[PDB]
């Protein structure tokens, strides 16, 4: 059953549907995901494979219908995770266990590889807290909690690697990578926080906060072409552009929506894409990084669309852009908003993309695949 | 009604005869200057002036004839050049 | 509304039907895409089959 | 003890991220560069009998080898067996030497890789004034080795070094400089291409110029220029232009248009100058002597090389700065 | 331009002058590595663990300075506007751009500075390093403006004079400290610096300021009140331009002229006179050298003087004359026991107006290329040139971004941004991304997918085949199969499909179980380049057709890839092996040509696998008992040929 | 008229890459163009196809043939497009 989108009823509420890599890969295309259950009965990991459209060169046909290959019990709630490879899977539980699963595509079940049966609490009361956000540069898994601390894990270790402590408690939304060893995240009062993997200690290494717009920062990511570069996704809806390796002053806050921010992505395989969700279950296409291609219809700033080369005009004198950082106004930052689809069923709180490939689940136990109007 | 569609056709038209008037080759200018003086002599809607104060058309114009004082200077010499710029100052 | 709907049943069944498109093979990969000729052609044609048949009901 | 006393090679792996050291103490040492820092001592082990002279690495795009070479009359090929792979812990790795190609009476003077774009090969010169050129049929044995070629020098070999490859109408080439002081010879360095059309190498040129001991040479990386550059050090510091003019499309490795320039000379060492090295692009200039000393060389607006820095091995090097004109 | 010779690129080493060891290096992607070795000189070495030491050797030390990077980061980010901007325009427009990106750049500048001031109050012993950097910067904006009035906006005379007596203020401080000084005394009018104060805002065109202080002089001073009002007077009576729609230089001149007539007619008359001080400022205001270089302290500076000089005789300059004054101002200012500098030759340089030795200057001066690339963009925007070049090779352009992103390269993050400086790159840029990926020790996947699609913008397909083989033998050395796999398929290259297609029989042969299945199933057409892999996907297709008892396409599949003699040696086992259901039919429904062929090519198989075994002999343990089966299962053959025989004669029944 | 000639949809290989070669390859001939011959066209295009890999392209060694012929008719149609130009000039 698909439209433009593969629609999977699964029956189980969803929180995560990541491939299992295939985009930028092979000479196919993603076909295989990794599946984790949240508030469901069984609180599970799970392989899925999925199925093209159609029939193809033997392929064996399907009109839809993707089916799990395997399922592996996961203590307490699944919250956060990143594929270690395409072999395996890193997991965060709910009772303080961090599962690393060998998966395999050869006789479909998950082993369990590694498991941290303990990770990750606040320094000055040693209070354990839950896996707040994760994300893996291979061979390093970075990880931090609400706990407010770091913990810095690789695949095959049993220890916490490196531990960056703290004694200010924080409930953080969600972590990326300035560096191959610089992390950031968001919190959730609107700051942007900064440490070195290389240095440990209590108190924050450094903290940097929205100017004149403020509200809770709910999502990070760097951007593939600039990790420098930060989006961060809010409470309101509103956006900040970032240069930041260093930073503490946004350099463009544009309110752009009037819903909590769930997550935005980089189409990695095309970052000028990035894909946007929202609470109320509405959905925005974005395909612009400095430039403009797409309209926006709720962004601030200024400018839209962009100048064309060969001058066929009047003789004119144009200005170049004002110092964006003498300003702390909507500016320049534009990356364009398209309301491919306003809210259909239930909130979705989780959507990805890898390569020309879009996945998405709702609160509504759904599954929706996209691959066009974008590709 | 030919001015109508002059008119009509509005800014781009007349970018188009001031570019050209502007940078264009001798006798095509030659061509412009009398399409625009029997226009002239007969519109009384005054579009085309608006429109051209409006560009600072006028503005690149008068510091042309600054190149044109330097270029007459040259020609004031002995054995002078060709006519053409004489001619292009004319127009 | 009945002559708009018989000229759009018209075109479609004027349309020639979808083709299975195989020609004798010689190889066997030439067998090979004739299967994948024939899972094209069994899709486009059962969706083509069916709305033509939705729109002449 | 080992590598204590003296150091015969060192080698590094490709990109940058491996070195190791043989001497005369008969063993070798492998150390690693961790990502996080610091130099450690991965493995060591016994590989031949006489001074170990050089070792060459294979490609990492070819598997951890490594070649070693010695006074032997022999080398040996060995290569880093993983003891345990595929996720929950790794084995001890160890070193196989696959085999050692015996092929000679004399020392041997080179062992060189090839480029891999045309495929892998191997070069081996001796100081027979002969060199080896095998490559691997087999393209799943490490210890396979066809013997393609072989050229008598009638010089006694000393450093061989390959040619740049990135046309689609290139094909390969060797140089040789030979260690022969003789001063009755002259042109102590030959040059020999594969001459497609009989497919086979035919001598492409031999300069002359040349009559002292040759210790190093250095190609140009081949990019988008048609003309080549050389640099040599055997006791001074000689850099030559060779624009490819035309050759016959039958004899094309036989015979060569080559404008042939001695461009660059420089005799500052005032030693037996051992050893040229180039930048990546082959844009910057090494130049080491026997007295410990080494230049650093630009070429300028004009193309002009220069001596931008010299280092004492035998004395502290001249001081940094960046205040000039 | 001129020849530039030039000392080593690292800190000398005083233990070389201890031990006098051999050195080595290595070329790495952007650094080059130092280390001891034992030459010139034997035995005493330092290897049991570790390197007796190894050195990161760098030409360009300013990228590991901490606030730099963010300079440099923004410096490219602002690098990437202008690129954006300047390949669409030309004329009053390009100005316009120029212009104001200059003032962004500069903005970024004095923030470094800002922040960097802001380290060095912090640390003392860095607070040297950070005053260097600094003054070197500082020197950096300096000439940054100088270039920008003097070509970018090229203005004429007047808002000339006004943006040069802007940029001499912004440079100089030195006037606001002073009369704060002498605020701070108990008696301003009595204090010495308070006249030398009261100069420096005359010189900075502050003659609100001066009014107001010569209004405090006067009331205290009742012989110097008059001298003060005709001071004041005649600063509110400085001639300005003349403009009546076009800016008149003519009655400018005159009208100072008649303004200077003016104060030497009121120091004659005494009422702008009789005191030292009122003395000095009208000579000075007449223009007077010697009373200049004894005030060479509030000054300070020769550009500062040659400024004064134009100001107070030649408001209206020529770029034809303006070198003749900065010459006399750099002997006048220089006359005493002054050497020069080396910022003074790229001063005098600047005002030559000579753009090939001044990129040569900045060229030697600057320790890394971000500054030097910058100017000479903005210069090429101007097109000041003849069509000229670096003539050593390609233009400047590409000889800077080269370096600067080579050293970038050193970084793990910053290899990113010399993708974009080529981006530019018409020719040229492909070879050198090239090169450096081939100096790249990749070990990271996810930084090779932005390599990846770095490529795919560009399609260079032979790196892309490259790179692939090398990171799809990683997976197999760490026996990572699917990925080696992945690799594999991205390179399309069937050779290692069916190298490791072969492990996959082998292991097939030893487990008994469908290995990647899910993989194997989905392929597409992709199996028609790898024989390999059609067999394992026939194979796959068999055991399911079989396994719902489509026996006839069964046979129509064996046939086919039987005559294709698909599989090796020990593989045709298998092929051999796959009949025997076909046997177990004891119900057929095939032609008697069918079971003619189906049985011509079993034994055809056969006689070729005892070939294929030895070309006269058979060497394999299996074939004994498997021959016994042979037997077995072409008698049971042969019945069911009597039965399909009898069944198709009597089908014509 | 004002035809346009029908894209070319090659499957073995890149279309930029293809009119990219095109471009460095084409030649002038003697009607006034500069274009690659025929001849030489197929054969640079047989020994590039054969430059790369060879597994199981044997048997799509005519799919292969026919996707260079038909790339053949389509720089044939459009040098029918073009001769008549000129003449269409001149008359």
């Amino acid at each position: 059953m698909a439209d433009k989108f593969a629609a999977k009823f699964v029956s189980h509420k969803i929180s995560r549907t990541r491939w299992r890599p295939v985009s930028a890969s092979s000479l196919q295309q993603p076909d295989v995901f990794a599946t984790g259950s949240w508030d469901n009965e069984e609180n599970k990991v799970c392989v899925w494979a999925t199925s093209d459209f159609g029939a193809t060169s033997l392929d064996e046909e399907y009109q839809g219908d993707p089916k799990q290959l395997c399922d592996i019990k996961h203590p307490g709630d699944v919250m956060d995770m990143q594929f270690l490879d395409k072999e395996r899977i890193v997991t965060g539980s709910s009772t303080g266990t961090v599962t690393i699963f060998r998966h395999h595509e050869n006789n479909q079940t998950l082993s369990v590889n590694q498991r941290w049966e303990q990770a990750h609490y606040h320094v000055g009361s040693n209070m354990r807290a839950p896996c707040t956000a994760i994300v893996c540069s291979s061979p390093e898994i970075v990880s931090v909690g609400e706990d407010g601390r770091i913990n810095c894990f690789r695949a095959e270790s049993r220890d916490v690697l490196r531990t960056i402590d703290d004694a200010d408690s924080s409930t953080m939304h969600g972590v990326t990578f300035l560096r191959t060893t610089e992390i950031l995240t968001v919190n959730s009062v609107g700051q942007l926080k900064l440490w070195d993997l290389r240095k440990q200690g209590n108190d924050p290494t450094q903290i940097f906060s929205v100017t004149g717009e403020r509200v809770p920062l709910h999502c990070v990511d760097r951007h593939p072409n600039q990790q420098h570069v930060v989006a961060t996704g809010g409470q309101d809806g509103m956006l900040c552009i970032w240069d930041v390796r260093h930073g503490k002053m946004p350099m463009s806050l544009l309110n752009a929506h009037e819903a909590e921010m769930w997550e935005v992505h980089f189409h990695p395989s095309n970052p000028d894409h990035l894909f946007t969700c929202s609470e109320d279950g509405s959905l925005w296409h974005w395909d612009a990084s400095a430039d403009s291609e797409k309209p926006t219809f709720l962004l601030g700033g200024r400018s839209t669309f962009n100048i064309s080369r060969s001058s066929i005009a009047p003789p004119n004198a144009n200005q170049s852009l004002a110092c964006a950082w003498l300003s702390t106004d909507p500016t320049k930052g534009q990356l364009e908003i398209t309301n491919l689809l306003p809210s259909s069923t239930l909130s979705v709180n989780s959507l990805d993309v890898l390569g020309q490939n879009l996945v998405c689940g709702t609160d509504a136990e759904a599954i929706y695949v996209t691959r066009r109007l974008f590709s | 009604d030919n001015l109508s569609i002059f008119e009509s056709y509005g800014t781009a038209l007349m970018e188009v005869v001031c570019r050209d008037a502007c940078d264009g080759h001798d006798i095509g200018r030659m061509l412009a200057l009398a399409l625009l003086d029997r226009i002239v002599s007969v519109d009384r809607q005054q579009q085309w002036l608006l429109y051209l104060s409006n560009s600072g058309y006028l503005k690149v114009l008068v510091d042309s004839l600054a190149e044109d004082d330097v270029v007459l200077r040259n020609l004031l010499t002995p054995q002078p050049p060709l006519l053409k710029a004489l001619y292009i100052y004319e127009s | 509304e009945s002559h708009e709907a018989f000229n759009e049943w018209f075109k479609h069944i004027n349309s020639p039907p979808q083709k299975p498109t195989l020609v004798g093979q010689a190889s066997f990969t030439e067998k090979v895409a004739h299967e994948h000729k024939e899972k094209k052609y069994e899709m486009d044609f059962g969706i083509w089959k069916g709305h033509l048949d939705a729109l002449t009901s | 003890a080992d590598h204590k006393d003296l150091i015969h090679d060192v080698s590094f792996d490709f990109h940058g991220r491996r070195m190791a050291t043989c001497s005369s103490d008969q063993s070798v040492k492998v150390w690693d560069k961790s990502e996080n820092g610091n130099w450690h001592c991965t493995a060591s082990w016994k590989t031949h009998s006489g001074s170990v002279w050089r070792v060459t690495w294979a490609h990492p795009e070819f598997g951890q080898v490594l070649a070693s070479c010695s006074f032997d009359r022999t080398a040996a090929v060995w290569e880093e067996i993983v003891g345990e792979s595929n996720d929950k812990l790794r084995g001890q790795s160890h070193w196989v030497k696959r085999t050692t190609l015996v092929d000679s009476r004399t020392s041997v003077t080179d062992v060189k890789f090839a480029p891999k774009h045309m495929g892998l090969m191997l070069a081996t010169c001796s100081a027979d004034g002969v060199v080896r050129i095998y490559e691997a049929p087999d393209v799943m044995n490490l210890s396979q080795w066809s013997l393609q070629h072989e050229i008598s020098c009638k010089l006694s070999c000393s450093c061989i070094s390959w040619n740049p490859s990135s046309s689609r109408a290139h094909s390969p080439m060797i140089a040789v400089g030979s260690d022969d002081s003789s001063p009755n010879i002259m042109g102590k360095v030959q040059i020999y291409e594969y001459n497609e059309n009989t497919r086979k190498y035919a001598k492409a040129e031999t300069l002359m110029s040349v009559s002292d001991p040759v210790h190093d040479i250095a190609f140009a990386p081949n990019l988008g220029r048609s003309f080549h550059i050389l640099a040599v050090a055997t006791k001074d510091v000689r850099i030559f232009t060779m624009k490819p003019l035309r050759k016959e499309l039958s004899s094309s490795g036989g015979v060569t248009k080559f404008e042939i320039h001695t461009v660059a000379q420089f005799d500052n060492h005032n030693s037996q100058v051992w050893r040229v090295s180039w930048n990546i692009t082959g844009t910057v200039l090494a130049s080491s002597g026997d007295d410990g000393t080494v230049r650093l060389w630009k070429a300028n607006y004009m193309d002009n090389w220069k001596c931008i820095g010299v280092l004492k091995g035998d004395g502290n090097p001249v001081g940094n700065s960046y205040q000039g004109f | 331009m001129e020849e530039l010779d030039v000392d080593p690129a690292e800190t000398p080493i005083p233990g070389l002058g201890q031990q006098n060891r051999h050195i080595g290096f290595s070329w790495g992607p952007g650094d080059l590595l130092l280390y001891e070795t034992l030459y010139q000189k034997q035995g005493n070495s330092e290897t049991a663990a570790r390197c007796p030491f190894m050195y990161l050797v760098r030409s360009d030390e300013d990228i590991y300075s901490p606030v730099l990077r963010k300079l440099f980061n923004e410096s490219h980010s602002i690098f990437v506007g202008l690129q954006k901007s300047a390949e669409e325009a030309s004329g009053k427009s390009r100005k316009a751009q120029l212009v104001q990106v200059s003032r962004n750049y500069r903005s970024v500048l004095r923030a470094c500075m800002e922040e960097m001031h802001t380290l060095s109050e912090s640390t003392r012993e860095t607070a040297q390093k950070y005053i260097s950097q600094i003054s070197i910067l500082s020197a950096m904006e300096l000439s940054w403006n100088l270039c920008e009035i003097l070509f970018i906006e090229s203005a004429p005379a007047g808002p000339l004079l006004i943006l040069l007596l802007e940029w001499v203020r912004l440079h100089v401080c030195e006037v606001d400290n002073i009369v704060q000084d002498v605020l701070r005394s108990e008696k301003p009018t009595e204090h010495e610096k308070f006249w030398d104060g009261v100069t420096g805002y005359v010189l900075q065109g502050r003659m609100n300021e001066a009014r107001q202080l010569l209004a405090k002089e006067a009331s205290t001073s009742a012989s110097a009140r008059s001298m003060c009002r005709v001071l004041d007077d005649l600063l509110k009576k400085m001639p300005m331009l003349h403009t009546g729609g076009t800016q008149t230089l003519t009655e400018f001149e005159l009208k100072w002229q008649h303004w200077r007539e003016e104060c030497e007619r009121h120091l004659q008359n005494g009422t702008f006179s009789s005191n030292v001080h009122m003395e000095a400022v009208c000579r000075v205001l007449l223009g007077d050298e010697e009373v200049l270089l004894e005030k060479r302290d509030l000054m300070t500076t020769w550009y500062h003087f040659l400024v004064s000089r134009l100001l107070f005789k030649h408001p209206t300059v020529k770029p034809t004359e303006l070198h003749f004054y900065a010459q006399s101002s750099l002997d006048m200012f220089l006359a005493g026991d002054s050497c020069p500098e080396p910022l003074d030759n790229i001063l005098l340089a600047a005002f030559e107006f000579d753009i090939h030795q001044v990129i040569k200057e900045f060229s030697i001066v600057s320790s890394n290329w971000w500054f030097v690339a910058h100017l000479t963009d903005l210069l090429d925007h101007c097109q000041l040139f003849q069509a000229h070049n670096l003539y050593f090779g390609a233009n400047m352009r590409e000889f800077l971004l080269l370096d600067y992103a080579s050293g970038l390269f050193s970084h793990h993050s910053l290899w990113q941004l010399g993708v974009d400086y080529f981006d530019y790159c018409p020719n040229l840029g492909r070879e050198y991304l090239k090169l450096h990926m081939e100096r790249i020790p990749l070990s990271t996947e996810k930084k090779a997918l932005k390599a990846l699609r770095i490529c795919e913008q560009r399609q260079m397909t032979e790196q892309v085949r490259s790179i692939c083989k090398t990171m799809a033998m990683q997976s197999l050395c760490n026996r990572r199969l699917g990925s080696a796999l992945s690799w594999s398929i991205r390179a399309k290259d069937a050779a290692f499909a069916t190298l490791i297609s072969d492990r996959f029989l082998k292991e097939y042969c030893e487990r008994g179980n469908f290995t990647d299945l899910d993989l194997i199933d989905n392929l597409g057409s992709a199996m028609l380049l790898s024989d390999r892999l059609t067999f394992l996907g026939k194979y796959r297709e068999f055991h399911r057709m079989y396994s719902q008892e489509q026996f006839s396409e069964a046979a129509s599949l064996l046939l086919s890839l039987m005559t294709a003699r698909i599989a090796p040696c020990s593989f045709w086992l298998t092929l051999l092996l796959d009949a025997l259901p076909l046997l177990e039919q004891k119900q057929v429904i095939f032609s008697a040509e069918q079971t003619y062929e189906l049985m011509r090519c079993l034994e055809d198989r056969m006689a070729a696998k005892l070939e294929s075994t030895s070309p006269d002999e058979i060497q394999k343990q299996d074939s004994s008992i498997d021959n016994t089966k042979v037997e077995m299962l072409r008698l049971a053959l042969a019945r069911n040929l009597a039965r399909a025989i009898v069944t198709e004669g009597a089908l014509q029944e | 008229s004002n035809e346009i000639p029908e894209p070319l949809q090659l499957d073995f290989f890149d279309r930029s890459q293809i009119e990219q070669v095109i471009a460095n390859c084409e030649h002038k001939n003697r009607r006034g163009q500069t274009v690659c011959n025929v001849k030489l066209l197929h054969r640079v295009l047989v020994a590039e196809v054969n430059a790369l890999q060879g597994m199981a392209a044997i048997g799509q060694r005519p799919l292969l043939m026919e996707e260079i012929n038909t790339i053949l008719q389509y720089v044939v149609e459009r040098n029918k497009l073009l001769q008549c130009l000129h003449a269409k000039r001149h008359a």
